[PDB]
C-alpha cells in the first residue's frame, strides 16, 4: 500500500488496543452473557492484504536473508511499524541470537564444550543378530528460516551464505555498543523471545563471577545496573506464563542493592501507564487475571487454583499482586489461602511482595480511627499475613519487613506494634499468663517435664515450633536488634503516662504494652539458651546503671541465667553471686543485702515441693 | 473481655477468648450470674439471640468431675439440634480432658449404646438426649440419675404441649432427686402454657419479653447478560442469588457451572437431610456461590456475604429488608442490587423510599468506586 | 486400531467375584533397547518378564514368579544390561543387589551373582548406561556410587551428595543418563538440576540450575539429543536444548502434579500424567501446547510407558490393576 494509507491503519490499531487497555469488553464468549433463557416470568479483506503481501512482507523477507541495514533505517523512521505483524520481532531476534552465541559459549565454556559430546543420539539396535546401527537423517532445503526435523529428515534454510554480512563480536564492549541499535528497536519486545532473555542474563553472572576478584567489582556491577533498568526488565513484564525465565533475569539481579532493585521496581508501576504502550495493554491483562482468581478461590478446588495461581505471579508479580494484597487487608478466610499458595513461588517472587508489604504499610491512610477507641480492621488482617508467611514458607527473607519495625518504633507507631506482638503468638508458641488455674499456676513453676504438660494444656506450643522460632530471632541478631526492642518498648510504655487521649483507654492500652514486653523477653531465653545469651542482651551491670528500667525488670531477664551456673560447680557457684554494681532504686544501707538479694535470686522453683 | 466480667472460674474464661464472643446478649445479662447461685430460671427471648450461651457456661462452673457419674442432662426437641448442643459443650471445654459428652437420638441400637456408656472411656459427666430416646434408657437399667444436679429444659412450650412428648419428660423428673437444679429456656412463651410449666420449678426467676442500595431500571430480556457483567465487575466475598421460583433456580447454577462459577443449590422442594450438609459446606468456604428461594429471606447469620442480588423483585417492602439484613453484618459494608423488570416493582421502591427513609438511588452508567464499599 | 485386553492373570482376578482387592500395585517397568523383553514389576505379586515374539499379544505367558527376589523384601527398579540379552540387574530394597538369568526353554529363572558393596543402607536407583558399560547406583540418602560391567561388576568411584548442593538434607528423586553416556543428569528435591560429569571413572559435578521450585519427577532425554524433558509436582514441564542449555518450550498446562513423563523413539509426541487421572500428549517440535489427545483414566494410580522400536502404547489404569495395549495408534483418533 501506499504510506499515508499504512499510517491510518497504524491509528486504527493503536486505538483498539488502548479501547481494551483501559476498559473494553471482558469475555463476552462466555454460557452466561451469550445464551439468554427463561422459563416463567468490507473493510476485512482490505486488511488481510496488509500483513501477507506488501510492504510489511517486504519488510520482513529482507530479515530473513541477512539485509539488516535498510531495515534499521526503516524501523528508526517509523517505530509503529510493529504491533502489526508479530513475526517482524522473531527475525531481529534470530539475527541477534547469531551474533551472541560465539560470545555467550565463551564464558560458560567448559559446559558447553562437553554438551556438543551430550548431543548424540541413540542408535538403533537388532534383537536377531545383536547389531549396532547408526541413524540415517536426510538434508532438505526450504524457504522457512528457523530449523526443523520431521521423523526422517532435517529442513535447513537453503540460502546458507546468509549470515556473511554480519559479524560476531567480542567481550562486552561490543554488546554494549550492538544493543543500543538492535534492542532499543524491539525495546520492550523481547518477551516473544525468550531465549534471548536469558543468554543475556546468564553472561551477566558469569561476567560478575569471572570478574570476582577483589578490583574490579564497584563499576563492573554499575554497568549492568543501567542495562537491566534500561531493556531486560521492561522486556520482563510483557510475559504470559513464564516461570524459569523470569529467574534467569532476577540471578544477576542478586549481585545488586536491594536499595537500587526498588528503584526498578517502583520505575514499573509509574512508567506503566504514562509511557510506552503494548506493557500497559500487559499490565490490564494480569490486573484482570488475578482478579478472576481471587473470585473463584475456594477451600476444595485450591489443589488445581494454587498452582495456578502462583504460576502467574512468578511471570508478573508487579501486576497480580496489589489486587491480591487489597483482598487481604479487607477480606479474612482468604489469608489462609494465598499463604497455601506461596509454598509454590520462585524467588523473584518473594522480593516484590516484601516490597508490596513495605508499599501498604507506607500508605497515606488514617492509621487510628475516627475517635481512637479502635485503631483499624486493615492493621489487624495485615499482621496476620506477615505473620502467617513467617510461619509456613522457610524462603521468605524478612528481613526489611523487621527494620521497618525497629525504625517506627523511635517514633511511636502502633502498626509497628500490632506486627510485633502477631509474631511473637504465632511464630513462636507464647501464651500469656491471666487466665490461668491455680493448679496450673503451681505447675508452670515446678522445673520437669510437668512444665512440659502444663504447657500442653495452656496451649502454649514451645517444643513444636522451636525451629521456626529459632529462625525468627536469627533475624533479629542480624541487626543486634534484640538490646533495641527491650529498650524501645519499656520507653514507649512509660512515654504513655503522660499523653491524654481517654480514660478507659489508657488502663488497657498500659496493660498491652504491659504484656508485649514480657512476651518478648520469653522469647530470647527459649531461643538464646546457652553462650550465645550474653552477647545480645546488655548486662545489668550497665543495664541498671546506663538505662534505667527498674529493678523487676532487671532481674527477670537475669535469674534462669544466674540459675545454670550455681548448680554447675562450686568454683563456678562464688562467681555470679559478687556479680552486681549500684542499685538505683533500693538502699542497702538499713535492708541487710544477705536477705534482701536473695529475695530476687530466688524462684518458686525451689521454695515449694510437692 | 466482657465475659470474664461474669466472674467465672478462670478454666472456663480461657476458651471463651478463643471463641471470639466479647459482648453480652441482653438475655444473657439478666439470667446467668443468678443461676450460677443455685435457684430456678424462667426465660422468653427472640430465637437466635444467644439463647443457648445461656445453660452451656452456667453448667461448666457447678459440675464436680466424679468417675463414671452423670451430671448435667439437657432434654430437647429433635435430633438435629441435640447434635447442636454436643458441639458447643465440647467448645467451651477444649482444655479441661477430664470431662466428655455424648449425644442420644433415635435411629441407633440402644445397647449399642449401651456399650458407649458403660465403657469408661466414653461414660460421661454430661449427657444430653431428646426425651424419646432418654426415656428408652431408664426402661431396662442402663444409666442412673442419682448423681445428678443440673437440669435443662430447652423449648419448654414446644415439648410440654404434646401430650406423647409429655410423659417422657415426667418418667425422668421421676427417676432424679428433686433437691435439684431445673433451667427451662424457650422462644415463644404464652400465657396459656405458663401455668402448665412451674410444676417443675422451685421459686424461679422469670424473664418476658451503612447498606448502599441499587437498582437497575433495565428491561426484560437483558438482566442475563447483566449478571455475567454484575459478577466479573464487582469484586465480592460471597455472592447470594435470589430466585422467587424452583424453575429457575436449577437452569442458573448449570449455567453457572459450565461458567467457571461453582455454586449449590439449596431451597424446598428438596430433602431435609441435604438441606443441612448443602448449607453447611457454603458455611465451611467450600463454594462461594449459592442461589435460594425465599426461605433463605429470614433469620440467617452468614458474615461472609456482602453481595445480594435480586434477581426478581418482591412485592413488599417487608421481605426486602430482611434479604439485605444478612449482607454487612455488624457494621460491615454491603450492597443490595435489584433487578426491575415488571410493571408493579416501581411502586415497590416508591413506598420504600417513604417508610423506611432509605434513597435507593439511580446505578450510575460509568460504575461503582471501588473504594466506597472496601474502604469507606 | 482396535481395543485388544491384556492376558495376564489381573483379569481373571476381577472377573471373578472377588471383591476386597484383586492385584496389589506396579513398582517399576523398564524396557531393553531390543524391544521383546518386559520388566513388569510388583508391589507384594510377582516381577513378571515377558518374551513374546510374533503375535500381538495372544501367543504365549511366558513367567510369573512371586519368589525371585526372595520372600521378605521388594524390588525398587530393574535394569535391564543392554550388552547381554539374558541379564537383569534387580536391586532389592535393603541389601541386595542381585543378577538374575532367565530361561526360555525352561519355566524357571535362575541368578548369576549377588555382589554387594558394604554399608548399603537402602539403594533404590539403578540403570546401566544407554551403551551398557556403567552402573550407577545412587541412595537417595548418603551418596552415590560407580561400578563397571564390562569386565566385572567392580568399583571405581563414589562421590558424597553433600558436595553436590549445599542447602539441606535433599532427596534425589529421579536422574538420567546422557544420550552418549558421558554424563548424568540427577533431580533433587527443592527443584536443582545439576550435571555431573562421568566418562570412565571419574565422577565430578560440572554446574547446578535452578529449574524450578519442587521435586523433580522424572527427566527423559530425546532420540534425536537436541533437547531434555523435565517435570515438577509444579504443572511445569520445561523443554530444555542442549547446545546452550535454555529452555525451549513450556507445556504450562497446570491442572495437577506430574508423575509420569514420556518421549517417542521419533521425539515426536510427549506423554504427560498427571495426578487427576488425567494423561496427556504433545509435540516437541511444533508449539507450546498442541495437545493430539486427552484421555480420562478411571479411580486407580497409572502408569504410562513407550516401546523403544516402534510407536506402541503401553498404558495401565483398569479398574484395580491391569496394563492396555494400543495397537496400530499412528492417527489415535
Amino acid at each position: 500500500p501506499e504510506m499515508e494509507f499504512l499510517q491510518e491503519y497504524i491509528q486504527n490499531l493503536e486505538t483498539e488496543l488502548e479501547e481494551e487497555s483501559t476498559k473494553g469488553v471482558e469475555n463476552p464468549l462466555a454460557m452466561a452473557a451469550a445464551l439468554s433463557t427463561e422459563n416463567e416470568t468490507g473493510k476485512q479483506k482490505t486488511q488481510q492484504d496488509i500483513l501477507l503481501f506488501g510492504k510489511i512482507k517486504l519488510l520482513e523477507r529482507l530479515l530473513i536473508h541477512g539485509c539488516v541495514i535498510p531495515v534499521i533505517h526503516v524501523l528508526k523512521q517509523y517505530p509503529k511499524v510493529l504491533y502489526v505483524s508479530e513475526s517482524l520481532s522473531r527475525y531481529l531476534g534470530r539475527v541477534f541470537e547469531y551474533l551472541l552465541n560465539p560470545l555467550y559459549t565463551s564464558m560458560t565454556s567448559s559446559g558447553e564444550s562437553k554438551d556438543m559430546a551430550t548431543a548424540l543420539m541413540i542408535t538403533r539396535i537388532d534383537n536377531g543378530i545383536l547389531a549396532h546401527k547408526p541413524r540415517l537423517i536426510h538434508k532438505y532445503k526450504t524457504h522457512e528460516p528457523f530449523e526443523s526435523l520431521e521423523l526422517n529428515s532435517s529442513y535447513v534454510f537453503y540460502y546458507s551464505e546468509w549470515n556473511s554480512n554480519l559479524t560476531p563480536f567480542a567481550s562486552v564492549n561490543d554488546l554494549f555498543e550492538n544493543s543500543h541499535i538492535y534492542l532499543s528497536i524491539i525495546g520492550p519486545y523481547l518477551g516473544r523471545i525468550p531465549t534471548l532473555l536469558s543468554k543475556i542474563s546468564r553472561i551477566g553472572v558469569a561476567d560478575i563471577q569471572k570478574n570476582h576478584g577483589s578490583e574490579s567489582l564497584h563499576v563492573t556491577i554499575d554497568k549492568w545496573i543501567d542495562y537491566v533498568r534500561k531493556f531486560i526488565f521492561p522486556a520482563t513484564s510483557l510475559l504470559q506464563n513464564n516461570p524459569i525465565a523470569t529467574s534467569e533475569v532476577y540471578e544477576l539481579m542478586k549481585f545488586f542493592p536491594f536499595e537500587k532493585r526498588y528503584f526498578i521496581y517502583n520505575e514499573m508501576m509509574t512508567k506503566l501507564s504514562q509511557d510506552i504502550l503494548p506493557l500497559k495493554v500487559s499490565f490490564n491483562k494480569a490486573e484482570r487475571e488475578a482478579k478472576s482468581i481471587l473470585k473463584a478461590l475456594s477451600i476444595d478446588t485450591i489443589a488445581k487454583e494454587s498452582r495456578r495461581f502462583a504460576k502467574l505471579i512468578s511471570t508478573n508479580p508487579l501486576a497480580s499482586l496489589v489486587p491480591a494484597v487489597k483482598q487481604i487487608e479487607n477480606y479474612d478466610k482468604v489469608s489462609e489461602l494465598v499463604v497455601y499458595t506461596t509454598k509454590y513461588f520462585n524467588d523473584f517472587a518473594y522480593d516484590v511482595l516484601q516490597f508490596v508489604l513495605l508499599l501498604r504499610l507506607t500508605y497515606n491512610r488514617p492509621a487510628v480511627q475516627f475517635d481512637g477507641v479502635n485503631q483499624a480492621m486493615w492493621v489487624q488482617r495485615l499482621s496476620i499475613f506477615i505473620a502467617g508467611l513467617a510461619k509456613n514458607c522457610p524462603n521468605m527473607d524478612i528481613s526489611n519487613i523487621i527494620t521497618y519495625i525497629l525504625k517506627t518504633l523511635h517514633n511511636g507507631n502502633i502498626i509497628a506494634v500490632s506486627i510485633l506482638k502477631e509474631l511473637i503468638i504465632t511464630v513462636g508458641g507464647i501464651r500469656d499468663l491471666n487466665e490461668v488455674n491455680m493448679k496450673q499456676l503451681l505447675m508452670l513453676n515446678s522445673g520437669s517435664p510437668l512444665k512440659q504438660y502444663a504447657r500442653h494444656l495452656i496451649y502454649d506450643f514451645r517444643d513444636d515450633n522451636s525451629v521456626i522460632s529459632s529462625r525468627l530471632t536469627s533475624f533479629f541478631t542480624d541487626q543486634s536488634a534484640i538490646s533495641e526492642i527491650i529498650l524501645l518498648l519499656y520507653t514507649l510504655n512509660l512515654k504513655a503516662n503522660t499523653q491524654n487521649s481517654h480514660y478507659k483507654i489508657l488502663s488497657t492500652r498500659c496493660d498491652e504494652m504491659n504484656t508485649l514486653l514480657w512476651s518478648f523477653i520469653e522469647l530470647i531465653k527459649h531461643c538464646l539458651k546457652g553462650k550465645a545469651f550474653e552477647e545480645n542482651v546488655l548486662p545489668f551491670v550497665e543495664l541498671n546503671n546506663r538505662f534505667h528500667l527498674s529493678t523487676p525488670w532487671t532481674f527477670h531477664i537475669w535469674r534462669d541465667y544466674l540459675d545454670n551456673q550455681l548448680n554447675s560447680n562450686e568454683n563456678f557457684s562464688i562467681d555470679e553471686l559478687i556479680e552486681g554494681a549500684e542499685f538505683s532504686d533500693v538502699d542497702l544501707t538499713k535492708i541487710s543485702k544477705d536477705l534482701f538479694t536473695t529475695f530476687w535470686r530466688l524462684s518458686l522453683y525451689d521454695i515449694h515441693f510437692d | 473481655t466482657g465475659f470474664k466480667d461474669f466472674l467465672l472460674k478462670p478454666e472456663l474464661s480461657r476458651a471463651i477468648i478463643d471463641c471470639g464472643f466479647e459482648h453480652p446478649s441482653e438475655v444473657q445479662q439478666h439470667t446467668i450470674p443468678q443461676s450460677i447461685h443455685g435457684t430456678d430460671v424462667l426465660c422468653q427471648a427472640k430465637s437466635g439471640l444467644g439463647k443457648t450461651a445461656v445453660f452451656v457456661l452456667s453448667t461448666l462452673q457447678q459440675l464436680d468431675p466424679v468417675p463414671g457419674e452423670v451430671a448435667v442432662v439437657v432434654i430437647c426437641n429433635a435430633r438435629e439440634l441435640a447434635y447442636q448442643i454436643r458441639n458447643e459443650y465440647l467448645r467451651f471445654s477444649k482444655y479441661m480432658p477430664d470431662v466428655k459428652t455424648a449425644v442420644f437420638y433415635g435411629g441407633t441400637p440402644i445397647s449399642k449404646d449401651a456399650e458407649l456408656l458403660k465403657n469408661k472411656d466414653t461414660a460421661p459427666h454430661i449427657v444430653v438426649a431428646t426425651p424419646g430416646r432418654l426415656k428408652a434408657l431408664v426402661r431396662e437399667k442402663y444409666i442412673d440419675l442419682s448423681h445428678v444436679k443440673n437440669f435443662v429444659i430447652d423449648e419448654c412450650d414446644k415439648v410440654l404441649e404434646e401430650l406423647d412428648m409429655r410423659r417422657d419428660v415426667q418418667e425422668i423428673f421421676r427417676a432424679t432427686p428433686r433437691d435439684k437444679q431445673v433451667m427451662m429456656f424457650s422462644a415463644t412463651l404464652s400465657q396459656e402454657i405458663r401455668p402448665i410449666c412451674r410444676r417443675f420449678l422451685q421459686n424461679p426467676l422469670e424473664i418476658f419479653v451503612g447498606l448502599q442500595q441499587y437498582y437497575i431500571k433495565l428491561e426484560e430480556r437483558e438482566k442475563n447478560r447483566k449478571l455475567a457483567q454484575l459478577l466479573d465487575d464487582l469484586e465480592f466475598n460471597q455472592v447470594i442469588i435470589f430466585v422467587k421460583s424452583t424453575t429457575r433456580a436449577n437452569e442458573l447454577t448449570k449455567l453457572l457451572n459450565a461458567s467457571n462459577f461453582p455454586a449449590i443449590t439449596v431451597h424446598g422442594h428438596m430433602k431435609q437431610e441435604e438441606r443441612i450438609a448443602r448449607y453447611k459446606a457454603f458455611k465451611d468456604f467450600e463454594k462461594r456461590i449459592c442461589v435460594s428461594t425465599d426461605v433463605f429471606g429470614r433469620g440467617i447469620d452468614i458474615e461472609r456475604i456482602n453481595l445480594a442480588i435480586n434477581y426478581d423483585l418482591t412485592n413488599e417492602a417487608d421481605q426486602y429488608l430482611h434479604r439485605v439484613g444478612r449482607a454487612g453484618r455488624f457494621g460491615t459494608k454491603g450492597l443490595a442490587i435489584s433487578f426491575v423488570s415488571s410493571k408493579e416493582d416501581e411502586e415497590v421502591l416508591a413506598k420504600i423510599q417513604e417508610r423506611f427513609d432509605v434513597k435507593i438511588a439511580e446505578f450510575p452508567e460509568e460504575g461503582i468506586d471501588p473504594s466506597t464499599y472496601l474502604n469507606n | 486400531e482396535d481395543k485388544r485386553f491384556i492376558h495376564v492373570s489381573s483379569r481373571s482376578h476381577s472377573r471373578f467375584t472377588s471383591t476386597p482387592i484383586t492385584p496389589n500395585e506396579i513398582l517399576s517397568l523398564k524396557f531393553h533397547v531390543s524391544g521383546s523383553s518386559m520388566a513388569y514389576s510388583r508391589m507384594d505379586g510377582s516381577l513378571t518378564v515377558w518374551f513374546i515374539k510374533d503375535a500381538s499379544f495372544d501367543k504365549s505367558v511366558e513367567v510369573y514368579i512371586p519368589d525371585c527376589c526372595g520372600s521378605d523384601k521388594l524390588a525398587t527398579d530393574l535394569s535391564w544390561n543392554p550388552t547381554s540379552l539374558n541379564q537383569i540387574a534387580v536391586v532389592s530394597n535393603s541389601s541386595e543387589i542381585s543378577l538374575l538369568l532367565i530361561n526360555e526353554k525352561s519355566l524357571t529363572a535362575s541368578k548369576l551373582r549377588t555382589l554387594s558393596l558394604g554399608s548399603k543402607t537402602k539403594v533404590n536407583t539403578c540403570l546401566y548406561d544407554p551403551l551398557g558399560n556403567w552402573l550407577l547406583a545412587a541412595t537417595k540418602s548418603e551418596k552415590i556410587y560407580l561400578f563397571d560391567v564390562k569386565k566385572d561388576h567392580s568399583s571405581v568411584c563414589s562421590l558424597n551428595i553433600s558436595d553436590i548442593s549445599q542447602e539441606d538434607n535433599d532427596v534425589v528423586y529421579s536422574l538420567a543418563w546422557s544420550n552418549g553416556g558421558s554424563h548424568i543428569f540427577i533431580g533433587f528435591k527443592s527443584g536443582y538440576l545439576a550435571i555431573l560429569k562421568a566418562k570412565h571413572g571419574i565422577l565430578e559435578v560440572c554446574t547446578k540450575i535452578k529449574a524450578h521450585t519442587g521435586p523433580i519427577t522424572e527427566i527423559k532425554m530425546d532420540p534425536w539429543g537436541r533437547n531434555f524433558i523435565t517435570g515438577s509436582i509444579d504443572g511445569n514441564c520445561y523443554v530444555w536444548n542442549m547446545k546452550s542449555l535454555c529452555c525451549e518450550l513450556i507445556i504450562n498446562d497446570l491442572n495437577s502434579a506430574v508423575t509420569t513423563l514420556d518421549v517417542c523413539h521419533l521425539g515426536k509426541i510427549l506423554g504427560i500424567c498427571t495426578e487427576d487421572e488425567m494423561v496427556y500428549f504433545y509435540d516437541l517440535n511444533s508449539g507450546n501446547l498442541l495437545h493430539s489427545k486427552s484421555l480420562a483414566n478411571y479411580k486407580t494410580d497409572p502408569v504410562l510407558k513407550f516401546y523403544p522400536d516402534k510407536s506402541w502404547y503401553i498404558m495401565s489404569g483398569k479398574n484395580d490393576t491391569l496394563s492396555n495395549h494400543f495397537v496400530k495408534n499412528e492417527k489415535n483418533l
